[PDB]
RNA sequence: CAGUCCCUCCCGCUCGGGAGGAGGCACUCUGGGGGGACUGCCGGCGAUAAGCCGGAGGAAGGGGCGGGCGACGGUAGGUCAGUAUGCCCCGAAACCCCCGGGCUACACGCGCGCUACAAUGGGCGGGACAAUGGGACCCGACCUCGAAAGGGGAAGGGAAUCCCCUAAACCCGCCCUCAGUUCGGAUCGCGGGCUGCAACUCGCCCGCGUGAAGCUGGAAUCCCUAGUACCCGCGUGUCAUCAUCGCGC
């Protein structure tokens, strides 16, 4: 089976403690003192954020092949307050995930087609995709037609 | 712990720390929860079990914030006027210090000092049907 | 997640919402009976020309009226009580999903606190909500005058339901208790003919007027 | 709840202040007065064949002039 | 065996065959999307085809433009034509009818153009 | 010492071809040209109502 | 193996029936593979202005609207086909722009 | 992967599931021509006319829907401060150029907008979704760095072919649980970033500290009738930046 037979939401929560194992991904010294985005206005409630914004990113590599920085810092930038002007969408910072890209790319995990982006190797893909047919083999028990 | 004083001012033990530290003017939420993270205790823990120990941990943070991990522009008043360090101002020591920049306004004739002493608007707002 | 996909597959058998087949609930009152729909639908939310014709609301299911009535309750003319109910917070109009939501926990909130099918409770309240009598002016020569007037029975399914959502919205507002809970204890006051629900009340006193008003 | 269902059979045309009321011809179906015609006021749309409920069976409605 | 539908912006191409009795939108499942308001419109017209023809075929639809909730509508549009194209029975398109209208005809409202005078609040919004 | 300052930006550094004003001039493609003016020469771009 | 992309702009619609009318009718007659002629999406301007000279009044805008058709047509590489296309009379409001490509 | 033999890769229970190249026009999309909807047919009303109502079928019915085009005349309405323009004034001024300030300044009355007055909420991750357009002293992917504002390079694209580009509203799993506050951010200081020669008067943004009133608002009164009203965002003119601005999606 693929990730696309299982929903995102369990799967990068099981991604993300999946790779909580390998040191290869870790919290620089300033992650715990910044927040995960521009748009966002308070810090993360746990301390568990980087590792699950790690699992996000390469699940999308999984998803939309080449994409590099920007496209990327778009697809986590959300809504803010402006004052009394109405709310504004913004973009997600720039290095927090660039960071997490080198991380993955270091892994291999992932690799990088420059002027496109990065795309996943066959060893991410043969990962993620053991972790998605676990969660389906797991989730045909709960769940009797998923083994449809 | 009902009461915790942390620094001279208290803290109820009801509240979260991230929030108990609210109470303190000159801390925010988001200094709240990163001290928090500094101590490395739980941002959401009752207050009321805080031990003197992490009373004083919270104080000697507060002594130096950047030799504990804190950024330089996590601070309210980074690269103070008279020493060029970044610290954090808070209680009294924000106040004369917001104080003397009131002073350093109004004794040069500037704009933002001539508001200062009217009360008026530093930065330029428009005032024909407002304030 | 596994209460979801459930209540997903589990209407299969042609169900309202994910429970609850409408065999079992009956309408006792006559008037409502060719007019209140009770047809099988697995969701109810046609999307439907039931605008654009005469009487296109019989066709429209019971709890999907609900639902639209739920829709649109914040900032208007009325002020019950002196109160400007108004939805500045992320107002239900246009968002159907969030009072689907609603009225979904509403009604396993009618069915535990009444052990039985929360839409027969439904039909119980806009039963006993309904009202008899209005008013309106007639004039002869200019002389106005208040007559005693009867109600079109689809009329006072319109009344009955935009009143209870009205009691439910007033409840919650500004208050610690949610918006469901809220719905789900006026429903169940409204079932049994209690003064405190706004419905049953707000009935009372149209019926009331109209009785002097003869 | 002593109410008096009653059948719509005819509508007479609008009437009252605003003309939003109509008036209707009912046949009462039920009670003490049994089959009788009646001819009452309206709020809200009616149809040939509404189930009007009745308070009493002795309120009939002025006669319409034009 | 192909078939079209359009709702709204959203425009839906279903291919359906002999198959397990697995439904794909997107390539994703249908028990799994992540909307259940609009999960469910998207399963009610099969409920009524009957679980042979359910497991008799498998259906893959992708989607494109409008909202979800329009995706979801032009899937089940686009569904309803194919499955009675593949069985050509008059008895199904009957209980359709009955149940909805739109499952072989479709809804063709549009967006009207927005006017002068708060252009943005709509084309019949004004002000005061 | 009479000439103009030339002024890359600002209102003053665009005009209307036609009548020489300095207020709304439309740049769609650059026309340089003010609103009051495109209404007498629209049609005559072989634009047209619809 | 060359072939010829040629792009027409027009915004008469007639007077770019006429000319892909010649251009097509030149194929057949030079016995050369012609691929159909492609209509891109009509490219649509819009401008609008408020009516009033002054600021007095309601408001009341004009809308003037622009459509200039587009036409792609693709022929093999024959020296006799392509040295017909340019004896071709072509008006003045039309526009033709030809890449020759492998 | 319309179907697609052919080749490659990942998973797996080897059945099967998924992605890339060839591949042909299926189908979408697009733009040229034509049909379809004409009271067309049936029943009633209407004097048997005009016409109206009802019914069927049909994607679409009773001017199908939405728009453009809006006369004779008046409003000594406004526009000569855009153009042309009679009379009259100045004509080294009332002509021209430049600098600086002002066009914001302020106890308020007042029209129209945005936010707040929170459970609906606030915070953390993931899931599904547009089109208007616009792009060459330009759109800029993509690479690198800075928490960021942004900085260095640069593919493609003068336009179905490159980019703006993702949707948001919504839901999923979780924490805060009703208080002028875990709402709200005005106001105030520091440092950093951006356009312009320069942004105190007189721009925006990044982080910290700061937290204002307001907890639904009397008289009065506006708007709307189906993709309509409400909620939510995006493009576009002015523009180097600057909108709660105007038009459109």
């Amino acid at each position: 089976a693929t990730v696309y037979d299982v929903p995102g939401d369990l799967l990068v929560e099981r991604v993300a403690q999946r790779l909580k194992e390998i040191p290869e991904i870790k919290p620089p010294e300033w992650a715990p003192f910044v927040k995960t985005g521009r748009h966002k206005e308070r810090l993360p409630e746990q301390e568990d954020w980087w590792y699950y914004r790690v699992a996000s990113i390469l699940r999308r590599v999984y998803l939309d092949g080449p994409v590099g920085i920007e496209r990327l810092r778009t697809y986590y930038g959300g809504r803010k307050n402006r004052g009394h002007a109405p709310e504004k969408f913004y973009k997600a910072g720039g290095s927090i995930i660039r960071k997490a890209l080198q991380q993955l790319e270091a892994a291999g995990f992932v690799e990088k087609v420059p002027g496109k982006g990065r795309v996943i190797t066959p060893k991410g893909r043969s990962f993620l995709d053991k972790i998605a047919t676990e969660l389906k083999k797991e989730l045909e028990e709960i769940i009797p037609e998923l083994k449809k | 712990r009902h009461i915790v004083r942390v620094a001279g001012v208290d803290l109820d033990g009801n509240k979260q720390l991230r929030w108990a530290l609210t109470a303190i003017k000159g801390i925010g939420i988001n200094f709240a929860t990163m001290v928090c993270r500094v101590a490395g205790l739980d941002p959401f823990m009752k207050a009321g079990y805080l031990t003197d120990e992490q009373v004083k941990k919270i104080e000697e943070i507060l002594a130096d914030p950047v030799a504990h991990g804190i950024p330089r522009w996590a601070v309210n008043r980074p690269k103070d006027y008279e020493t060029g360090r970044d610290l954090h101002l808070i209680t009294a020591k924000l106040d004369m210090a917001i104080r003397e920049d009131i002073m350093r306004l109004r004794r040069i004739r500037a704009y933002r000092g001539i508001r200062h002493e009217l009360g008026l608007p530093v930065r330029g707002q428009r005032t024909r049907s407002n304030f | 997640a596994k209460p979801l996909n459930e209540r997903f597959f589990i209407p299969h058998e042609i169900k309202v919402m994910g429970r609850w087949s409408t065999e079992d609930v009956e309408v006792r009152d006559p008037s409502l009976k060719p007019y209140i729909n009770l047809e099988p639908r697995l969701l109810p939310h046609t999307h439907g020309r039931h605008a654009k014709k005469h009487f296109g609301k019989a066709n429209v299911h019971i709890v999907e009226r609900l639902i639209n009535k739920i829709m649109r309750s914040g900032g208007s003319h009325y002020k019950v009580a002196g109160h400007f109910m108004r939805r500045e917070h992320r107002s239900l109009n246009s968002k159907k999903v969030k009072a689907y939501e609603v009225v979904k926990e509403a009604f396993k909130i009618i069915e535990q606190r009444t052990g039985k099918n929360p839409i027969q409770v439904l039909v119980w309240a806009i039963e006993n909500a309904a009202p008899r009598e209005d008013t309106t002016s007639v004039m002869f020569g200019g002389i106005r005058y208040h007559v005693a007037v009867d109600i079109s029975p689809m009329r006072r399914l319109d009344v009955a339901l935009r009143n209870i959502a009205l009691g439910a919205s007033a409840k919650c507002y500004r208050n610690k208790m949610s918006f469901a809970e809220a719905l789900a204890e006026e429903i169940i006051l409204a079932a049994n003919k209690d003064p405190k629900s706004y419905a049953y009340s707000k009935k009372l006193e149209i019926e009331r007027i109209a009785e002097s008003s003869r | 709840d002593e109410g008096y269902p009653a059948e719509v059979i005819e509508i007479i045309g609008r009437t009252g202040t605003t003309g939003d009321v109509t008036q209707v011809k009912v046949r009462i179906l039920e009670g003490r007065d049994k089959g009788r015609v009646i001819r009452r006021n309206v709020r809200g749309p009616v149809r040939i064949g509404d189930i009007l409920i009745l308070r009493e069976t002795e309120r009939e409605a002025r006669e319409i002039k034009s | 065996i192909q078939t079209t539908g359009k709702r709204k912006t959203a425009i839906a191409r279903a291919v359906i065959r002999e198959g397990k009795g697995r439904v794909r939108i997107n390539g994703k499942p249908v028990e799994i999307i992540e909307p259940e308001i609009a999960r469910f419109t998207i399963l009610e017209p099969l409920i009524l085809a009957g679980e042979e023809i359910w497991n008799s075929v498998d259906i893959d639809v992708k989607v494109e433009g409008g909202g979800f909730m329009g995706q979801a509508e032009a899937a089940r549009m686009a569904i309803a034509r194919a499955l009675v194209e593949w069985t050509g029975d008059m008895s199904l398109k009957e209980k359709f009818m009955k149940y909805d209208r739109t499952m072989l005809v479709g809804d063709p409202r549009r967006t009207e153009p927005h006017k002068p005078n708060r252009s943005t609040k709509g084309p019949r919004a004004k002000r005061q | 010492y009479n000439k103009r300052k030339p002024r890359k930006f600002g209102k003053g550094a665009r005009r209307c071809i036609r009548c020489g004003q300095y207020g709304p001039i439309i740049r769609i493609q650059g026309l340089m040209l003010c609103r009051h003016c495109f209404r007498e020469v629209a049609p005559k771009l072989g634009f047209r109502k619809y | 193996m060359q072939k010829a992309r040629i792009k027409i702009a027009s915004t008469n619609v007639r007077s770019l029936d006429e000319v892909a009318n010649q251009i097509k009718q030149i194929a057949e007659r030079t016995g050369v593979r012609m691929s159909g002629p492609i209509p891109l999406p009509t490219k649509r301007i819009r401008i609008t202005t408020r009516k009033s000279p002054d600021g007095e009044g309601s408001a009341t805008f004009d809308r003037w609207e622009l459509r200039v058709h587009k036409r792609l047509i693709d022929i093999e590489a024959d020296e006799r086909a392509m040295r017909q296309i340019m004896r071709i009379r072509v008006p003045e409001d039309v526009t033709i722009e030809i890449e020759l490509i492998s």
